[PDB]
RNA sequence: AAAUUUUUUAAAAUUUUUUUUUUUUUUUGCUGAAACUAGCCUCCAUGAAGAAGGAAUCGCGAGUAAUCGUAGAUCAUUAGCGC
């Protein structure tokens, strides 16, 4: 019972492009049943390629060196984003997925990932006990992506708990 | 039911505060045409408007006029979109039970209760509020003159069970009339007879020289409620900081005595236990003081558009002017000279489609 | 069913693209889509005698309230002379008052010609056609023209 | 000062209604 | 300033110990304290009683003289060390 | 019958005149047709709009040199109601009340054919016919 | 509605108002002349007649002049510290 | 006299409580610790002491 | 604990009055080491000219002028008017 969300950071339309691309042929690799004999497969229809639009700012510059307060020109930066999604209910093809994204490098393209999943939590017998139903999946990990020789692979991952 | 969809006249007579020049009386004479206005705002709009006084008679005050004398429900709500069949059935009610001879008392704006005048402190403490001679005194004016007569030929009946605790009506009025620098009196003596028209209309004391004979019934009309629960417009100087340093602590509408008396529908004093037990509470046994109130949609100082009510009472929603009734006073203002000409069929469906409803803009759009 | 492309471009110093059309669906309700401004809007319109007119939830009265906005609101269905048998259903977003009534007057147009094919325009035969409603059809998708990259300079 | 000090209205010209959010 | 800490006068503070070897303000009310205090910063506050003290204040070229009275004790230095733009 | 339309909102986007609410000058401007009714019947509004609007309007028009020049009517109207208004402008800032009650005693003088607006009016008609 | 005082400023104007009972929408040619000896007793009760200050603000920025401070001579010299056509003196 | 709905405010670190009514979810985060494990840890801990209520 | 406060020569507000413990949320002049010159904020008080501006002249014809906010930069804070 795990959930992933990549999103994805770009410059150029065509890196994130390839990007988005490439990793969707993961995707489906990962969970491809290569074949019949063993028959649990989530295309649920939970599954999407949603596509975004940007951040619209305009950051304008000053032509000339000295006097020259005429001289104006308008500089923009763009960010291309994608968001990409699946879930799945074995952990070993998630490794494989997190280790394919270790292993295949993208070009000038930030990996950002959510991971919200399940896992299993130890209580004290008090609390067990003094409970004898909603969501309160709430753990939502936090980690840093710079300063510190990393060019953006970063993988957040929130966590869902589980304790009935 | 023959008068439906129509218009008719009004008795101004029976009309003391409806549009006189309200607050000059007991300030300067004023500059002419400097002169206070308020009255009855909307009946004063349509006044200048169709250069008479004749309102059109929707079924909703058909509804109401059978309620009212029905007596199955004293304690009634209006409230809908601003000023759009509330004061003009309010005072189309009160001029209904005027034909009857009714014993009324009505507020004409409520504003004016809790707007201006000179005032002062009553008391300290929880219990001790605010009292503005003016306002209170002015609503004295217009009861003594709407009902002079019979306001003298009550005498003044003792109280149900506070005597007990004690000892544990032209009088009333002509003693708070009387003076402008004791304004506790005033205040007092308004709401003396607010209790006493309560007792009157509960049917608690009957005289012993009076004949078989019903009492006057007591009808209280409260155009724009809700100004007993916004804030007013009464500050004071805070005791902690400086005069200097003077930020205003701003009167509330419990803060003031008389409003907080004039709080009918959430008062007991028409569920009268008195007029539980006299009059059994059955259908032969209307002897409540019948109060009804109507807010508007525009306050002119923050009021809440809605009332959060603890009190059990009816609410009773003004629907808006329906297209046969817009096309009868289209008709009307086709008469009284404020159009020029007859409407279509198709602007008259525009106009309802336009105005939703609201009277007094469709009274604005008339010339077109 | 057969739409095609009615939408136009017709502004000057910039242009427009409203893609989207207008259309029946089987409920025997009309839906349409209308921007006359970058604030948008969309209309719903059911045969009947229930609500009446809406936009943004509530009675259309006190939201638009200045009553010559009103009219601007009501001026197709005006001309178009069938007032009242409809409940207008309607959804609105951005921009200034009255550019929300010029804009749901646009979507309510639409849906009217989806409902009566002759008195407004369409994309039913080539994207032409000629009614009274014909006129306000195709969205006036002036917006403002830029602040000057440039200077006061006097 | 457009009513710059005692306003609802200078006082979005000074931005003071606008209450400055807490930052730094 | 008043809240969270209202005076600043560390450097003038150290010179004035230095004057109060025998008395800070002629506990020994006031007799001029002939001896010279010549601070070289002006951001200082004044601080109450500090009457009857010498005090050369910079100002960019020199050192000010004026003698401290009454009046200006809720003062800050510099106020009393101008750039002499006379005309 | 549109032209009655065409020349109140001629009326009202002139009346506009400083860049603020159109809903202001359209209240300003009703307001002076409410009370044309009120002073007219105190000692019949689009009536005598229209009646003045037609007295006013500047049928030939002249450009210097002297020359005649033949004018397109609806640009008529629309120096008809500029000439109005700013002699609404010189009455009511020589009476500094509203400007409602200024538009609206010029519409009843022009309807009137008296007023500043026909005096102007009519010696340019003149003046159109003298330099042939 | 004593917006109308002139020794005064506004704010303390409808305080006094208020410190004696009068609302607003209430005119000069409306209260009588108790309130007035009132309002007057609360004067003194308050801070009196601009005038006043304007000879106490006289010796406190002649207290200023005679401390031998810029801000003095600025006052005998008409220089904004943030128009020298009024001066304090 | 206006604010922001959303104040997103800064100069301090929390657990941040909130709910989502859209999902029907608690959600609190981490911000004190560097590693996220020992966050993990401080929220387990307070995942148990909310269960004390 | 309980059925008390406030007027005139007969009335009025409460059924909550008076004690102890509590308790939040704002509030604090702000930011900076230091705000006199020379910052900025808030609130008092004093309330100037100015009642539309000559000769002369500039800019701009549709979502334009004007008017109205809004947010970004540099920035500890200082842009109210600058961009």
């Amino acid at each position: 019972a795990y959930s992933v969300e990549i999103a994805v950071q770009g410059f150029e339309k065509r890196y994130v492009d390839m990007a988005c691309n490439t990793l969707g042929d993961i995707i489906i690799l990962a969970f491809a049943p290569k074949s019949y004999a063993a028959l649990n497969l989530a295309f649920g229809p939970e599954r999407r390629d949603v596509r975004l639009p940007w951040r619209r700012t305009r950051i304008t510059l000053i032509r000339g060196p000295h006097i020259d307060k005429t001289g104006m020109e308008q500089f923009e930066r763009r960010e291309y984003k994608s968001v990409l999604t699946a879930a799945t209910n074995c952990p070993q093809e998630l490794a494989r997925l997190l280790e394919a994204v270790k292993l295949y490098q993208f070009t000038g393209v930030q990996i950002k990932m959510q991971l919200a999943s399940a896992q299993r939590v130890d209580l004290p017998a008090d609390v067990s006990a003094l409970l004898r139903x909603x969501x309160x999946x709430x753990x939502x990990x936090x980690x840093x992506x710079x300063x510190x020789x990393x060019x953006x692979x970063x993988x957040x991952x929130x966590x869902x708990x589980x304790x009935x | 039911p023959a008068h439906l969809r129509s218009y008719y006249p009004l008795n101004l007579a029976l009309l003391p505060e409806a549009a006189r020049g309200s607050a000059g009386a007991f300030y300067t004479p004023r500059d002419p045409g400097h002169e206070r206005r308020g009255g009855c705002k909307a009946l004063q709009q349509e006044m200048e408007a169709t250069g008479r006084a004749s309102i059109l008679y929707r079924p909703i005050m058909a509804a109401l006029n059978g309620a009212v004398a029905a007596g199955q429900q004293p304690r009634l709500l209006l409230t809908g979109p601003a000023g759009c069949g509330k004061s003009l059935a309010l005072l189309g009610l009160v001029e209904w039970a005027r034909q009857q001879g009714w014993l009324v008392v009505y507020v004409p704006s409520c504003l004016a209760l809790v707007r201006g005048g000179y005032f002062a402190r009553r008391g300290r403490g929880a219990a001790g509020g605010w009292d503005t001679l003016t306002s209170a005194q002015q609503l004295l004016k217009g009861v003594m003159d709407a009902h002079g007569p019979l306001l003298q030929s009550l005498p003044v009946l003792p109280v149900p069970g506070r005597a007990a605790r004690r000892q544990q009506l032209q009088d009333v009025a002509l003693r708070g009339l009387s003076s402008d620098d004791n304004a506790q009196l005033a205040v007092d003596s308004a709401l003396q007879l607010i209790r006493q028209l309560q007792l009157l209309g509960s049917g608690a004391a009957q005289p012993p020289d009076s004949q078989p004979g019903q009492p006057p019934r007591v009808l209280f009309a409260l155009d724009d409620y809700n100004y007993l629960y916004g804030p007013t417009d009464y500050g004071v100087q805070p005791p902690s900081a400086s005069p200097l340093q003077g930020r205003r602590r701003v009167l509330d509408a419990g803060e003031l005595i008389l409003a907080r008396g004039l709080r009918l529908l959430e008062s007991e004093l028409g569920t009268n236990p008195v007029a539980a037990a006299a009059a059994g509470g059955g259908a032969g046994g209307v002897g409540g003081a019948v109060v009804v109130a109507a807010t508007t949609a525009t306050p002119a100082l923050p009021a809440p558009r809605s009332l959060a009510l603890e009190v059990p009472h009816t609410v009773v929603e003004v629907p808006g002017f329906d297209e046969a009734e817009t096309a009868a006073a289209l008709a009307h203002y086709a008469a009284t000279g404020a159009a020029t000409r007859a409407a279509s069929a198709a602007e008259a469906r525009h106009l309802f489609a336009l105005t939703g409803g609201n009277g007094r803009e469709l009274r604005a759009k008339a010339g077109a | 069913s057969g739409e095609a492309g009615s939408g136009l471009a017709f502004p000057a110093t910039s242009t427009s693209p409203e893609p989207a059309g207008p259309h029946i669906d089987l409920t025997g309700v009309t839906h349409a889509r209308g921007k006359r401004k970058a604030s948008a809007a969309s209309v719903q319109l059911v045969p009947a005698g229930g609500a009446g007119i809406t936009v943004n939830g509530v009675p259309l009265s006190s939201y638009f309230r200045d009553p010559a906005c009103r009219e601007k609101v009501l001026a197709p269905l005006a001309l178009a002379g069938a007032e009242t048998a409809y409940d207008v259903a309607a959804r609105v977003k951005g921009g200034g008052m009255m550019g929300q009534a010029q804009a749901i007057a646009t979507a309510l147009a639409r849906a009217l010609c989806v409902q009566q094919p002759s008195l407004g325009a369409t994309a039913g035969d080539g994207g032409n056609g000629e009614g009274p409603l014909a006129a306000m059809t195709r969205w006036d998708g002036r917006v403002v023209e830029r602040q000057k990259p440039g200077q006061a300079g006097s | 000062g457009k009513g710059d000090n005692r306003t609802r209205r200078g006082k979005i010209f000074r931005g003071t209604y606008r209450e400055q959010l807490p930052s730094h | 300033s008043t809240w969270k800490g209202p005076y600043v006068a560390v450097s003038l503070l150290q010179e004035v110990v230095a004057l109060a070897r025998k008395h800070p303000n002629w506990w020994n009310i006031g007799q001029k304290a002939p001896e010279v205090i010549n601070t070289y910063s002006r951001a200082s506050v004044i601080l109450p009683d500090f009457i009857a003290c010498r005090f050369g204040v910079h100002n960019g070229k020199s050192f000010v003289g004026m003698e401290v009275q009454e009046a200006m004790v809720g003062h800050r230095l510099g106020e009393f060390a101008p750039t002499k733009a006379t005309v | 019958x549109x032209x009655x339309x065409x020349x109140x909102x001629x009326x009202x986007x002139x009346x506009x005149x400083x860049x603020x609410x159109x809903x202001x000058x359209x209240x300003x401007x009703x307001x002076x047709x409410x009370x044309x009714x009120x002073x007219x019947x105190x000692x019949d509004v689009l009536e005598v709009l229209m009646r003045a609007v037609d007295n006013c309007k500047p049928l030939m028009k002249v450009i210097q040199s002297y020359q005649p020049r033949p004018l397109n009517p609806d640009q008529s109207t629309n120096f008809a109601v500029k000439w109005i208004l700013q002699a609404a402008q010189k009455r009511r800032a020589g009476a500094k009340a509203s400007m409602a009650e200024a538009l609206a005693v010029e519409l009843l003088l022009a309807a009137q054919r008296k007023g500043g607006a026909r005096a102007r009016r009519d010696e340019v008609h003149k003046l159109a016919l003298d330099n042939r | 509605a004593l917006a109308r005082v002139f020794g005064l400023g506004k704010s303390t104007s409808l305080a006094v108002s208020e410190a004696c009972g009068i609302s607003k929408d209430l005119k000069v040619k409306d209260v009588k002349d108790s309130y007035i000896q009132k309002v007057t007793a609360y004067i003194e009760a308050n801070f009196v007649t601009g005038d006043t200050l304007k000879r106490q603000v006289r010796e406190n920025v002649l207290e200023e002049v005679a401390i031998n401070s810029r801000r003095g001579v600025r006052h005998t010299l008409g220089l904004p510290v943030s128009a020298r056509k009024l001066r304090p003196l | 006299a206006a604010r922001a709905a959303a104040n997103a405010a800064a100069y301090p670190v929390d657990v941040e409580h909130s709910f989502c009514r859209r999902t029907r979810t608690a959600a609190l985060s981490t911000a004190r610790y560097g590693s996220r494990e020992a966050n993990r840890k401080l929220l387990l801990e307070h995942y148990n002491e909310l269960l004390r209520a």
